[PDB]
Order: structure tokens, then C-alpha cells, then sequence
């Protein structure tokens, strides 16, 4: 559609972040194995329903 | 466009010399704001164009701004904002105007409306007493096709561009642009702005006595919100503007105005007839006269230039007006640090004289007249629905009293229902109310000044000095000074009076208001063991002499006896609680009690 | 995070921001007003019998001093 429906080209996209969450797989080994993946197991067995995705792990 | 655009471009080469002195200013204000934001571990876009740089050498361009202010201001913005990037583009918000100056006879007092200049530049002054809500508003939202990864762009126009009556977009949010992609919107890159209306009354002294005060209203923007406390001598300037469809949007339209007066303006200023910047000269002279050891007495006599004597009263007013501090207790209730004096006297003895001229030098302390409807310290839950779904606890009379002074009259000529309100606001700094809504503890630093009259004429001497008004002692115990003005008749006393009233039908004031408002910004000593040793001896002898004589005094009277001397050192402008302050504090109570 | 707040909680919430449309009487009134809220993410609450507290119950038993030290304990701020 015409009349200024397209915008300016922004350098900030999402696909550059999309694959950067794909490298939020098992790679964070400083903090018994992948610790945020360890919390993923204590939800699937149905006892607690709140994950915590902090900024410390970022 | 060539005709409507040509004198734009000829101005576009013209006004660039009219910011030879501002093209430095407009970039210096941002380069550090660009710097500090990169090293945190803030100012809006204000470009004050004076009259002088646009009247000395342009005349055709001049009077267009004061006749038709609708084809010129968005020219001036668009040619402004390129200079923001042409100066600053290397590091990786429209900069609208303010236009300060004079005007040459457009001080329309809004009791008068115009037939000449509608839709023009208007200068308006007065007081505001409405202070409506705050609410954001969209101007431009950006959409994003999450499939194919492509973005979009959309701007909404409204009755906020101030000048051009564009075709409105009667829409809130669109969905499904010409594709099969579910539209997503990025709200971090969508821009907002606020919107606040305020009604302005008439300055009720220069409007002549044939009418009540009138009012109009003004829509401002973010740059000067929360600047307008209710009770300020404000002075705004903006465009005059009508909006709304009158006569067609409903049919038959009989006796319904459809042309609302609005002001879409800029750049308010408080005035004074808080900001008083003084030079090195006057700030040094006030220290030079501070070196004199008499200036506490000179200020007493240079206050009320009409009335003889009462130097015990005259020093008290300047002692009260300047104010004593309250040091809040850490994890504890702070005490009374307010001071609250009282008067009473047999009539026509200047009890109400000095009460009205404290309001002229008040330094933003607007008082009431003591008419005691419920509203003296409360809200009474007045909301007026605030555009269908907003309830507001509208501030009655304590938002003006904060860090200021008030005065009310006729205590015994009141009902019961005000007296219960003055109980709460004296024992406690705050009121808290839940009428049909929200419990809210809003804070208040007030200091009353009283004026009542005795009941049975001249019956003070032949009866008890106490109970002489017999209003409840809930307030007398919460007050300290009960000055009883005498009116004794002596042939040299009244003869001296008779000429002094006669000589006035035909050390300065603005220096005085500077001295106190400079002395509210100096440090507070509180600390000398010498001065605290003498006053408690000074208490104990009258602690033997209060109970076997006139009036019993209490422990809170000691908190006066620090507080008067504490402010008395604030007159001295020093950080050492001396000895000499403790002698005037004792001697002032000795006349107040004997 | 529900059922974890109370009236009178001197607290703080951390959370994300968004406005909301009004979708009612949007032409005559409700031009482009916004009436936003904030959306919560985290609560960091503050200032809250023979179960690891018996050590201080013994401090009254060993020291004794019922009639006077406890009398000086409650409200020692008077004369
Ligand atoms: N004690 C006084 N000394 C000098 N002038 C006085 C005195 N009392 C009154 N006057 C003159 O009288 C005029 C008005 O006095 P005023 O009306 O304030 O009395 P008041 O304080 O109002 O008493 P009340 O409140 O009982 O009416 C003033 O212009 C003042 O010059």
C-alpha cells in the first residue's frame, strides 16, 4: 500500500537475535551441568510452574 | 507549491543569521547530554527565539507571525531540524519553538475576548485552579510483518499539530495490511506524548467590579508539565484556536456553540507581583550588613510602616515567617517543628491590620479568609468524573499551605465541624481521608496565624485572664503564644498616634523578601552545650513560677524554647548557637506571660 | 506470582510496560487517550516456638529479672 506504509530500513532486526537464542542451548557451563536446563526438568515432572530467566545468566 | 513555498525558502536563508547567537547554543546543550548518557556510571528541545533578532531587520517576515500564525511555524520547524543533524550526525523529537519577547499590546485580560485577533498570538496571565490529570497519547506507531521480516510505518494526526486541520484518522489501531501476515507492532519504536488541560481564572484585582472571575483553558505539552502548582501567578503565550464542528454534526443544532476556545501554547513563566538570582554585589552587601550586631532590631522596625510599637509582636512575625526547622527522627516520629502563634485583642487595635500584609510578601504562601466550610484541609471527594472513568481526590487547601503560611479569622464565630479538622492538622502534619475512595496520607507543612476576639467586651481584667474566649483547650494547649493586646489610654500615647496616622495619607521591602528567602537556604547549627545549659536554668525558675502564678506550662513549651532561639540564629546566619539568642527567647516569653 | 501481595506491603515490582486501547465510545470521546498499565514480572517483598529460637528464651530464664528488666524493656522513653 502507498502513502508511507513502508518504513526506513532499521539496522536492528530480529533474525540476528533469533539465532542468538539458538545459542542459548547447552553452552553456559560456568553456572550441575547446564543450570538453566536443570530447572527445565523440575517443571516437566509437574510440581512447579515458574521459570526464572534472569540477567545474571545473560 | 511555488508561491506558498517561496517565502519559506527566502526565510530559510534569512533566519540563519537570526541564530548566529544561538547556533552555538543549540548544539552545546546536547553534546554533553550525548556525553553523560554514554558515561552515566536530560533537557528538552528549547530554542528561545527572541523578538530582537527578528524585528531589527525583517518586516514582511515579521508581521506574518503576528497576523497569520498558521503558515509559518511548521516552516520554522522543518528548517530548524536540519541544523540539528548538519551540526550533529556522527554519534548514533522535532525541536519545536518557544518564542519569548515582548508583544506590543496583546496583554488580553481574558475577561476580554478579542474580535481583532482570534487565531493569533495571545499573551495571557492569571491564576490556575484546575490542574487536571495527565495522560499519554500516540502520534506514530510502527508495524512489522513477522513473516517476510519487513516493517511498516504509520503516523496518526489529531487536534494536536496546533496548526493544520488535516483529515483525521478515526481509528485506534489497524490490523492486516495488504498481505497474509499477522501484523506485529514494535512499541519501543512507537512514540508517545502527553496531554493536560488547565483552566485559568482572572487575576481578581485588575478585573473591574462588575462580574465574577471568568476562565478559559490551555493545552500544553510535556516540556512544562508539573510546573504549575495551583496558586501560581502564571503567564502563558500561545496560539488562539477553535476546533469542533458547530452546526452540522447533529441536525437542527439549535442554541449549541460548537466553537470551543483553546490555547495550544508554550513556555509558561512564574512571576511575582523562587527564581530570584542575585549577583555578587547584593550577596556581598547582605553579608556586609550581617556584620552589624543590630540588624535583628532594624528589621523589626522596618516592617509595618503605619503602626506604633508592639515590638514584641513585630519581632515575632519575622521570627515566625522565616521559620524553624524540623529534624525528622530516623525510624521514629518527628516532632513539631512548625511554629504557630495566636493573637486576641479588644477591637480596632490593629489585630487584622498586619494580617493582610504578610500575604503581600508571602513568598508563595496564599492563605484563606477563614470562611469555615469543610474544605479547609480536605477534599470532599470532588472528582467531576474526569472524562468518564477517572476519580480524583481534588486538593482543597493544603497543597497551597505546604512550606508556607496561612491565616484564618473568627475562631469563636465558627461551627463545630471545622474545629475537629484543626485538631488533626496540628497534632499531625498530615491528613488522611477515605470518603468514597482511596485512603491516602498526603503530607503538609503548615503554620497557622490566628485572630479572634474576646466575647464580653472589656471583661478581661475583672475576671480570670483564662477562659476568656472559652474555645476548647485542645488548641490552646497545641498553641504557644497568646498575646493579649492592651489599649490603655495615655495622653502622650494617643497624641503620638494622632499625627502618625495623619502624616501618612499622602529597610526596604524587596530587600527584605530576599534576605529571608536567602536565609531558608543556610545550614542549621542546633549544637552548643553552652546555650543549652543556661536555658534549662531559665526554665526551672519559671518552672517554680508557672504553677504558683498565672498559667501552667508544659514540656512542649521547651520545644518552643529551643525553636525560637534556633530561628534567632537563622537571623544571624551562622552555624554557632551563641549565648545572646537565649536572652531574647526568655525575655519574649516574659512579656507573653507577664 | 499471584496471591503474594497484601494491602499495606511496602514493596516494589519489576515489570514490563504497555498501553491498552479503550474500545468504547471512541469517536465523540476517547480520541487518542491511552490509560496504560504496567505488566508485572517480579516481586521483591521487603520488611516482614522451640524452632531455632530457644536460645533467646533461655536468655530470660538464665538472667531472670522479670519484674524490673522487663519493666525497663517496654517503653524506656519516659521519666
Ligand atoms: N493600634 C493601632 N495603631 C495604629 N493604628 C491603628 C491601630 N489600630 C487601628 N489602627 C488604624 O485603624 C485602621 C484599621 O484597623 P483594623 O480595621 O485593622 O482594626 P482590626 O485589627 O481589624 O480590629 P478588628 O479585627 O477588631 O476589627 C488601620 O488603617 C490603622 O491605621
Amino acid at each position: 500500500m502507498s502513502a508511507a506504509l513502508p518504513s526506513i530500513q532499521l539496522p536492528v532486526d530480529y533474525n540476528n537475535l533469533f539465532n542468538e537464542i539458538t545459542d542459548f542451548l547447552v553452552t553456559f557451563k560456568q553456572d550441575k551441568g547446564p543450570k538453566y536446563m536443570a530447572m527445565l526438568q523440575k517443571v516437566a515432572n509437574r510440581e512447579l510452574n515458574s521459570v526464572i530467566i534472569d540477567l545474571d545468566d545473560i | 507549491p511555488d508561491a506558498v513555498f517561496g517565502d519559506r525558502v527566502r526565510r530559510f536563508q534569512e533566519f540563519l543569521d537570526t541564530f548566529t547567537s544561538y547556533r552555538d547554543s543549540v548544539r552545546s546543550i546536547q553534546v554533553y547530554n550525548s556525553n553523560n548518557a554514554a558515561n552515566y556510571n536530560i533537557l528538552p528541545h528549547r530554542i528561545i527565539i527572541s523578538l530582537d533578532d527578528l524585528r531589527e531587520f525583517d518586516r514582511s517576515f515579521w508581521s506574518g507571525i503576528l497576523v497569520e500564525p498558521a503558515y509559518f511555524i511548521p516552516p520554522a520547524e522543518k528548517a530548524l531540524t536540519d541544523l540539528a543533524d548538519s551540526m550533529d550526525d556522527v554519534p548514533h523529537h522535532p525541536w519545536k519553538l518557544s518564542f519569548k519577547g515582548s508583544f506590543g499590546a496583546h496583554a488580553l485580560s481574558p475577561r476580554t475576548l478579542t474580535a481583532q485577533h482570534l487565531n493569533k498570538l495571545v499573551s495571557v496571565e492569571g491564576i490556575v485552579t484546575k490542574t487536571s490529570l495527565v495522560r499519554p497519547k500516540l502520534i506514530r506507531s510502527v508495524h512489522y510483518a513477522a513473516k517476510t521480516g519487513r516493517f511498516h510505518y504509520r503516523d496518526y494526526t489529531d487536534a494536536t499539530t496546533t496548526l493544520t486541520t488535516r483529515i483525521p484518522t478515526p481509528a485506534i489501531y489497524p490490523t492486516e495490511d495488504t498481505e497474509g501476515n499477522k501484523l506485529t507492532t514494535e512499541y519501543g519504536y512507537s512514540t508517545f506524548i502527553d496531554h493536560q488541560r488547565i483552566t485559568v481564572q482572572e487575576m481578581p484585582e485588575m478585573a473591574p467590579a462588575g462580574q465574577l472571575p471568568r476562565s478559559i483553558d490551555v493545552i500544553l505539552d510535556d516540556d512544562l508539565v508539573d510546573k504549575t502548582k495551583p496558586g501560581d501567578r502564571v503567564n502563558v503565550v500561545g496560539v488562539f484556536k477553535s476546533l469542533g464542528a458547530g452546526g452540522m454534526n447533529q441536525s437542527n443544532s439549535n442554541t449549541l456553540i460548537g466553537f470551543k476556545t483553546l490555547i495550544l501554547g508554550n513556555t509558561v513563566y512564574p512571576l511575582h507581583a523562587a527564581r530570584q538570582m542575585l549577583t555578587d554585589f547584593d550577596i556581598r552587601n547582605i553579608n556586609k550588613l550581617s556584620k552589624k550586631k543590630d540588624i535583628f532590631d532594624i528589621l523589626s522596625q522596618s516592617l509595618a510602616p503605619s503602626i506604633y510599637g508592639h515590638d514584641h509582636i513585630k519581632k515575632a512575625i519575622l521570627l515566625m515567617l522565616m521559620g524553624g526547622v524540623e529534624k525528622n527522627l530516623e525510624n521514629g516520629s518527628h516532632l513539631r517543628g512548625d511554629i504557630n502563634i495566636l493573637m486576641v485583642g479588644d477591637p480596632s487595635t490593629a489585630k487584622s491590620q498586619l494580617l493582610r500584609f504578610v500575604l503581600n510578601t508571602a513568598s508563595l504562601a496564599i492563605a484563606t479568609t477563614g470562611r469555615g466550610s469543610s474544605g479547609v484541609g480536605l477534599t470532599a471527594a470532588v472528582t467531576t468524573d474526569r472524562e468518564t472513568g477517572e476519580r480524583r481526590l481534588e486538593a482543597g487547601a493544603m497543597v497551597l499551605a505546604d512550606r508556607g503560611v496561612v491565616c484564618i479569622d473568627e475562631f469563636d464565630k465558627m461551627t463545630d465541624v471545622d474545629r475537629v479538622a484543626i485538631h488533626e492538622v496540628m497534632e499531625q502534619q498530615t491528613v488522611t481521608i477515605a470518603k468514597a475512595g482511596i485512603h491516602t496520607t498526603l503530607n503538609a507543612r503548615c503554620s497557622v496565624i490566628a485572630a479572634a476576639n474576646p466575647v464580653f467586651g472589656q471583661y478581661d481584667v475583672n475576671r480570670d485572664p483564662h477562659q476568656n474566649i472559652a474555645l476548647p483547650d485542645s488548641l490552646l494547649s497545641r498553641f504557644d503564644l497568646l498575646f493579649v493586646v492592651t489599649d490603655d489610654i495615655n495622653e502622650i500615647r494617643d497624641r503620638s498616634i494622632s499625627e502618625h496616622v495623619l502624616r501618612t495619607h499622602r529597610v526596604t521591602i524587596p530587600f527584605l523578601r530576599k534576605y529571608v528567602q536567602y536565609a531558608k537556604e543556610r545550614v542549621i547549627p542546633q549544637l552548643t552545650q553552652e546555650a543549652i545549659n543556661v536555658i534549662v536554668k531559665n526554665y526551672t525558675d519559671l518552672r517554680n513560677d508557672d504553677n504558683t502564678k498565672k498559667s501552667p506550662i508544659t514540656a512542649r513549651t521547651l520545644e518552643t524554647l529551643i525553636r525560637l532561639a534556633t530561628a534567632h540564629a537563622k537571623v544571624r546566619l551562622s552555624k554557632t548557637v551563641n549565648k545572646v539568642d537565649a536572652k531574647v527567647a526568655a525575655n519574649l516569653l516574659r512579656f507573653a506571660l507577664l | 506470582l499471584v496471591r503474594s501481595l497484601s494491602p499495606g506491603d511496602i514493596v516494589d515490582v519489576t515489570g514490563i510496560f504497555l498501553p491498552a486501547p479503550y474500545t468504547g465510545f471512541k469517536a465523540l470521546k476517547a480520541g487518542l487517550l491511552t490509560e496504560t498499565y504496567l505488566e508485572a514480572q517480579f516481586v521483591r517483598q521487603h520488611k516482614k516456638l522451640t524452632s531455632d529460637v530457644e536460645e533467646r528464651v533461655m536468655e530470660l530464664i538464665t538472667s531472670g529479672d522479670v519484674y524490673n528488666r522487663l519493666a525497663k524493656s517496654i517503653a524506656p522513653e519516659i521519666y
